[PDB]
RNA sequence: UGUAACGGUACAAGCUGUAAACAAAGG
RNA sequence: UGGUUCGAAAAAAAAAUAAAAAAAAAGA
RNA sequence: AGGUAUGCAGUAAAA
RNA sequence: AAAGGAAAGGUUAACCGCUAUUUAAACACAAAAAA
């Protein structure tokens, strides 16, 4: 190399503000595939079926369609 | 790294004749522990020394014995 | 004067012995809600 | 990848970010920035803890066992 | 990227003091100014009102105060004026002032009136002499000027440089023990005498080792600092205020000219 | 030499000897009036906080 | 994280525990684990009415537990894990002493970590030089006068209890014999101010040639 | 009366006893003498050198800074010496009995002049400094002139376990010495430094302003 | 870009100059915080203009236009003294809180008219049952700092405190006890009352902050009982940390009362303590500028003129001293102006007679000049002179300093007025002999 | 809806939300 | 001592953050 | 030659 | 000569803006309407 060597850089900023969960979003690619630690589409079966044995006053299966006060 | 993510195992693949101890700066650190151990009265080395079951109390040993 | 009461009696008390602090460690029954419901 | 929450990093921090980065933990706004680079605060937003006087309370953490016997047989002797 | 600023500058300046040095000649001797004389003037015209009137009131004053020639201003104040003119000097000056003033705002807006182009003119060419009286060719900064005086020439700056007082009449807490050369300028524009210069020691000079390390061998003005900068019998208050095309020198008396001065 | 030297200072220093010094003449070993121009520095601080 | 505070409480849920350090802590501090989004103010608030604690100052710092990696037992699963919770940890310094035995970690096994005995002559970190700013009374604005010792007044406060004299509290084996002002001598031995004494005779002061070759 | 009350007359003692150990502690070397741990002993200080203050104050000798080392090297009065506690510290304290003995031997009668103050100086055998040959000495200067350079080089195990010498005998000093002397020309008993007494009893001294506010910066 | 090389090494000089002079200009900002706080929790919600006609003014409004005037600085005396009259006029149908809040803003603005006080104070005392804690603290508060004193008033102001000593703030409660003390109010039962009561307050109801506030020698000198006073010398050796240069400042006074006072006192403290007080004694308490007055100015020359050396404004221990001889530095002179006495008398203040009295204990010869009879002097120097030596030819002072005779506030007023004409001819006459006036321009 | 971050819980690929596994006996 | 905050100047947005929770009757 | 300590608007001049 | 900073803030000036405004902190002090 010439003089002295410079390599890809590690750069917090151009890497958040380039490759983050904002910018991943504002991208256009396939969304549809898993990324453990950015946005995904690949939806998941929510709270499987009680159990025979299990209390249902107890079991819940809703979060935000019946949230009041 | 303790999380043993960095690539410092590569070297570990070569032998080496030895490796440098730090004699100096370990030592001066000991120093300065030992040091803020005896100004409140506390002989560490001795401690340290001392043979399992043995209790040499004052800045007392083999010496000690031999002279009593 | 009123912070002492985060350890005092506890295990980390330091005037303490270790018969007093199993004293101390016993305990009953939590309050049950029926009795709760009277107060 | 060797930046962002991969290898266990998980989410950014000021600790872990260069200086300028700006994010909190979930504290009380207690005043307003200034144009020059203060802060005044107003001690009026300071939330009020409503603690009564336990001086002289017999009551306690816990209840004593007997207290389950008592009960019990002062509900049974209405139930039968 | 940072944003670390102040104490935490990331600039990596030089440690170098030789380069420090010249950076010091760089930022203090050849520093450049935008405004001018008169620019400085009109900042401290509330404490020079009397001549920022005349400057602004007698023609060809300010054009010749404009020029580009490095000029040395010595700017009296009102305080100074007021204390030193008598009385009738004061009012004469105030009233020819005005009345040019006022010629000017007719401007804007028999032999009575044929006299008043020759008390125009005699008023013009007095108050521009008054004037030009203090405008000095070149340009004279305040260290130069010291410099001049002989201040920091160890042969000459004796009586200067080792004031001392009778310490234990001041800090006797503390002394228990004892408890038992004129330099000439160029003349102003409007004259041809040449204007001059000296040096003395202020009254602060001598209380410097009571609260100073020294290596000694073996009424008064109130004006701070240890040195005081007299010019033509006047003392200089405030020094460098410097300019693009000169610089002005603050005095506690006005020079006025020996054709204006009253020989009875 | 300079170790031989520094080993004498320091034993009359642990001695509790007067704390003189050799004052023969010294060599220069720097160019810069870093002394001086500290100095300087540390005058216009003073005057900027003044 | 944590529910935000409201303006009136009447339940708190926030716990404060004690935290037991491997490093010094002074007289009259102690150190708390508590919950992240509170504020100083909140804090000495809490302790004031929960237990009517004299408090006159709250530190806070954040403490978030170190990655860990599960690389050593037999069948390791190289994954990352951290031990404990993130929290916020309050140093309160009180009126009043707290019992050292109570707020810093002991052992007779690790000879070494006794930080109520080492005090502050160790760093407990990584660090080698310790940075402390100017102390109080070395400060100027309500600092000592090195002269007040010589006043009548406090030499009246004295009485018998106390002696200002600064000379009788010289370390014998410390310092240096006195030199003679005339010959040459080091000022660090015996001074301890940045002036020099009138009674050093006149000095020289030597300016660099910088030219020789120009003379 | 010459007195307001008994707070002003036991804050004049006050001050005056400071004064007193001060000077008397500089007269005894102000430190490493076991003289100076007597008197700065919180016994003798509370009960000898109190009373010497009182005596002190009462003869009306109240004197400040350098010029009162008369007082340190005066006798101990005979009131001093007569006080039934200064008896009875005396005989339980070896030390103070010492102390007391040494002073009342070695004093200027006088000052109840300077030939006697020589005279008592020479008796208390305060340690003096000395200035040592070795310090007076030289060594080689680097740059080393060749000759110098060369046999050091050859005699590297004998001549460098102390290269000490006499003024002279190193040509590197002396060539700089004897340049510093040539543009010298172009251009044209050991005792220990103390600094001057800074305490005093007078009136003068104990009612003059603290000067606190006023930025002092030669503290001492 | 690019720069010719000279430009590029001014800028870069000046660059490097402006951080040296950021770094010179910091130096100096120990105590600057960042983080400030400001009181707001005693404004009003309502809306008031300041200007408005008095005539359509009732108590509600008035009294939060004063207030609101005095948190503005707006002291205008044409207004303030349409304030005063709107205000005599409702005297009749003002509430508690409307009276504490006039005073308040009167007492902050230092609006020194002593009238207006006069004239609401009857109705303060005849509502004072139904006072609270923070007007009662504003009234007493306003008082103290105005000098309005009125002993019945402050002392039936201080029962209805002790009265009403479940709901009195802490705060409120400590001020009015100072207020008390500096007034002189209390004869020895109410003294004993006020301790006793403050003694469990401070144990129970206040922290630090709260507690610093009592440290007040005036009223440690004076009024605080033994226990009290040994439980407030203990309380700030713990409390010091939190404590501001005034808050030591009058530690350190109280201290030196105590031991010139009090021995026993001082001797029932314990060693610890009073090695903490010995330390403080040699601390650099950071003090605040004084200047001589004009009145001290004009005592200070015609000394000089008689001929004795002098130094002015000056501090010994921890007082401050007007004049100090030089040739017998225990003879000193105190100055005594209009505010050194209660409005409309010649009675000292507490705080002067506990420093005369010190300072007499401890060993000064004081004498004591009293504008009332200085301002009879006139522009005469010769006068003066004579006045001068006369108190100099004659004995010190006790060391119990009495009151003057008596006088009225249309005395006062008077002798204020004509000390305003001497000022003025004084300050002419001085920079007229200044002035050469020797230049005369031919120009006519 | 789905998912995740922190926190609690056997410091966890489970459960769970500062009430963090349980109220079922109230004018 | 810095960041924050005003300016440069920016949705040119650092997911789990804020002077940033429905925004004055606030009960002094 | 970024902003320094009652703070929001707001015009001019400038070592 | 290759022709080089002005936004916000501080200073001075001007000012009929405003609690979007300096403690219900304190020290000092011959000091001030109308009549």
């Amino acid at each position: 190399w010439k003089g002295n060597w410079k390599g890809p850089q590690r750069n917090k900023w151009k890497w958040y503000h380039r490759h983050g969960y904002w910018a991943t979003r504002k991208k256009l690619i396939d969304f549809t595939k898993y990324r453990r630690y950015g946005y995904h589409e690949r939806r998941g079966l929510g709270k499987p079926r009680m159990q025979f044995w299990e209390d249902p006053s107890h079991h819940k299966r809703l979060k935000k369609s019946i949230r009041f006060w | 790294n303790k999380v043993r993510t960095d690539k410092k195992e590569r070297k570990r693949a070569f032998p080496q004749r030895g490796f440098w101890k730090k004699q100096n700066f370990l030592q001066v650190k000991n120093n300065t522990v030992r040091l803020a151990f005896a100004v409140q009265g506390v002989d560490l080395l001795k401690l340290k020394r001392l043979r399992w079951g043995e209790v040499r109390k004052g800045n007392t040993g083999w010496w000690t014995d031999d002279y009593r | 004067r009123g912070i002492d009461e985060l350890w005092k009696g506890s295990y980390l008390d330091p005037t303490i012995g270790a018969k007093q602090k199993e004293a101390n460690a016993v305990a009953g029954d939590a309050w049950p809600a029926c009795l709760l419901r009277m107060k | 990848a060797k930046v962002g929450p991969s290898k266990g990093r998980g989410p950014l921090l000021a600790k872990f970010a260069p200086v300028g980065f700006k994010k909190g933990f979930g504290a009380i706004g207690l005043g307003r920035h200034t144009k020059k680079g203060f802060f005044i605060i107003n001690t009026m937003l300071v939330p009020m803890f409503k603690v009564p006087d336990l001086s002289n309370c017999k009551l306690k953490c816990y209840v004593a066992p007997d207290t389950y016997r008592i009960v019990q047989q002062s509900f049974n002797k209405r139930e039968l | 990227w940072t944003r670390a600023s102040g104490m935490r500058n990331p600039v990596k300046w030089t440690r170098d003091w030789e380069v420090l040095n010249r950076k010091v000649y760089f930022a203090f001797d050849e520093r450049e100014i935008r405004r001018s004389m008169l620019d400085a003037v009109s900042a401290h015209r509330k404490t020079a009102s009397l001549f920022h009137r005349m400057i602004n009131a007698v023609p060809g004053v300010a054009h010749a105060m404009s020029l580009p020639g490095p000029h040395t201003f010595f700017l009296p104040s009102d305080k100074a004026c007021r204390d030193h003119l008598s009385p009738d000097s004061l009012h004469a000056l105030t009233e020819r002032v005005a009345f040019l003033e006022e010629q000017q705002r007719q401007r804007v807006g028999g032999g009575t009136a044929a006299a008043i182009a020759d008390r125009v003119a005699k008023t013009t060419e007095q108050l521009r002499t008054f004037v030009l009286a203090h405008l000095i060719p070149g340009e004279w900064r305040m260290k130069t000027l010291l410099l001049a005086c002989g201040a920091g020439d160890p042969r000459r700056n004796g009586s200067l440089r080792y004031q001392d007082t009778d310490r234990e009449l001041f800090a006797p807490v503390m002394y228990a023990s004892r408890l038992g050369s004129v330099f000439l300028l160029p003349p102003p524009q409007s004259t041809d005498e040449p204007l001059p210069v000296w040096v003395q020691a202020s009254r602060y000079a001598a209380f410097l080792p009571i609260t100073t390390s020294t290596n000694f061998p073996r009424r008064r003005s109130t004006v701070g600092g240890a040195l005081h900068l007299w010019v033509g019998g006047a003392l200089v208050t405030k020094g460098d205020l410097r300019a693009h095309n000169g610089v002005v020198h603050m005095i506690d008396k006005p020079l006025i000219p020996v054709q204006l001065l009253a020989s009875p | 030499i300079v170790r031989i030297r520094k080993r004498y200072m320091g034993q009359r220093i642990e001695a509790g000897l007067p704390p003189y010094v050799w004052g023969g003449p010294w060599p220069q070993w720097g160019r810069k009036r870093s002394l001086f121009i500290r100095g300087e520095m540390y005058r216009r601080m003073l005057i900027y906080s003044f | 994280t944590p529910p935000k505070t409201p303006r009136n409480v009447f339940f708190p849920w926030q716990v404060f525990s004690v935290h037991r350090t491997g490093a010094f802590l002074e007289r009259r501090r102690v150190a708390l684990k508590v919950p992240v989004n509170l504020t100083k103010f909140e804090i000495q608030s809490y302790l004031e009415k929960i237990y009517g604690a004299r408090v006159l100052k709250v530190s806070t710092l954040i403490v978030v537990p170190r990655r860990r990696r599960d690389i050593f037992g037999p069948r390791p699963s190289m994954r990352y894990y951290r031990v404990g919770c993130t929290f916020k940890k309050a140093i309160v310094t009180l009126e009043d002493g707290v019992p050292d035995a109570v707020k810093m970690l002991r052992s007779s096994i690790e000879l070494a970590k006794n930080p109520d005995i080492t005090k502050h002559n160790l760093t407990y970190s990584g660090r080698v030089r310790a940075f402390k700013p100017p102390s109080a009374a070395q400060r100027w604005e309500m600092g000592e006068s090195k002269y007040a010792w010589r006043l009548p007044i406090p030499n009246l406060l004295a009485g018998d209890e106390m002696q200002l004299n600064p000379a009788l509290r010289i370390d014998e084996s410390t310092t240096q014999m006195f030199p003679d002002f005339s010959k040459p001598f080091f000022h660090n031995a015996h001074f301890n101010f940045s002036w020099k004494p009138e009674e050093v005779p006149f000095q020289q002061t030597v300016k660099l040639d910088i030219t020789p070759w120009r003379r | 009366d010459r007195f307001r009350s008994a707070v002003h007359r036991e804050m004049i003692v006050a001050m005056t006893r400071t004064h007193l150990q001060n000077l008397l502690l500089k007269r005894f070397g102000t430190f490493k003498t076991q003289e100076c741990r007597i008197l700065a002993s919180p016994a003798f200080s509370a009960v000898v050198l109190k009373a010497w203050a009182s005596a002190v104050v009462d003869a009306n000798l109240r004197l400040d800074g350098e010029g009162a080392m008369r007082l340190a090297y005066a006798p101990p009065p005979p009131a001093v010496l007569s006080d039934p506690k200064v008896k009875e510290l005396v005989a339980s304290d070896p030390e103070a009995a010492w102390m007391l003995k040494k002073l009342s031997c070695q004093s200027v009668a006088s000052f109840a002049a300077l030939e006697e103050v020589v005279r008592v100086k020479q008796k208390d055998n305060v340690p003096q400094p000395h200035f040592p040959s070795v310090l007076k000495m030289d060594h080689p200067q680097f740059p080393y002139e060749p000759h110098e350079l060369e046999k050091m080089r050859d005699l590297y195990g004998v001549l460098l376990k102390w290269p000490y010498r006499e003024q002279g005998q190193v040509a590197s000093v002396a060539a700089r010495r004897a340049s510093l002397e040539s543009k010298r020309e172009e251009r044209l008993t050991e005792v220990a430094g103390q600094l001057k007494v800074t305490t005093g009893c007078s009136d003068s001294y104990v009612y003059a302003p603290s000067e606190m506010e006023t930025g002092l910066y030669r503290e001492h | 870009g690019i720069l010719r090389p000279r430009e590029r090494l001014l800028l870069n000089a000046l660059k490097k100059e402006a951080d040296i002079r950021y770094r010179g200009r910091r130096m100096h900002k120990r105590f600057r915080s960042w983080a400030q706080q400001r009181v707001r929790h005693y404004w009003l919600p309502q809306k008031v203009c300041v200007t408005s006609d008095p005539q359509l003014m009732d108590g509600s409004y008035i009294a939060a236009c004063v207030q609101k005037a005095a948190t503005l600085r707006k002291h205008d005396l044409q207004l303030w003294h349409g304030f005063s009259k709107r205000i005599l006029e409702l005297a009749d149908s003002l509430t508690p809180q409307q009276m504490g809040y006039i005073f308040y803003g009167y007492g902050k603005s230092l609006f020194r008219h002593e009238e207006l006080y006069r004239g609401l104070l009857p109705f303060v005392a005849e509502a004072l049952p139904e006072f609270h804690s923070h007007a009662l603290m504003t009234v007493a508060w306003a008082l103290e700092r105005v000098r309005v004193n009125d002993r019945a008033v402050v002392a039936q102001i201080a029962e209805e405190a002790l009265a009403k000593k479940d709901l009195m703030r802490p705060a409120d409660f400590i001020k009015i006890v100072n207020c008390v003390a500096r007034m002189g109010a209390a004869p020895p039962s109410l003294a004993a009352a006020l301790s006793a009561e403050l003694m469990r307050v401070l144990d129970e109801k206040c922290n630090a902050l709260l507690f610093r506030g009592a440290v007040d020698h005036v009223a440690v000198a004076t009024l605080y009982s033994d226990p009290l006073r040994l439980y407030l010398l203990e309380r700030f050796t713990k409390t010091a940390i939190c404590c501001r240069p005034m808050h030591y400042q009058k530690a350190f006074q109280s201290a030196v009362a105590i031991r010139v006072l009090h021995p026993p006192v001082w001797q029932q403290l314990s060693k610890a303590v009073r090695n903490f007080y010995i330390r403080l004694s040699l601390r650099r308490i950071p003090q605040r500028a004084r200047r001589p007055s004009p009145l001290h100015w004009d005592v200070s020359n015609a000394l000089a003129k008689l001929g004795v050396f002098h130094r002015n404004t000056f501090q010994w221990g921890c007082f401050w001293i007007d004049i100090g001889e030089i040739d017998d530095r225990r003879q000193c002179w105190f100055v005594d102006g209009p505010s050194d006495f209660y409005s409309s008398t010649n009675e000292y203040t507490e705080a002067n007679k506990l420093q005369h009295r010190i300072l007499s204990e401890l060993g000064w010869n004081i004498r004591r000049v009293r504008w009332n009879d200085w301002v009879q002097l006139g522009t005469d120097m010769d006068a003066k002179v004579e006045y001068l030596r006369k108190l100099r030819e004659r004995p010190p002072w006790p060391a119990i300093l009495t009151d003057g005779p008596s006088s009225s506030r249309q005395e006062m007023v008077a002798n204020l007025r004509s000390a305003r004409d001497v000022q003025r001819a004084l300050k002419e006459r001085r920079e007229k002999n200044r002035q050469p006036h020797s230049l005369v321009m031919n120009l006519g």
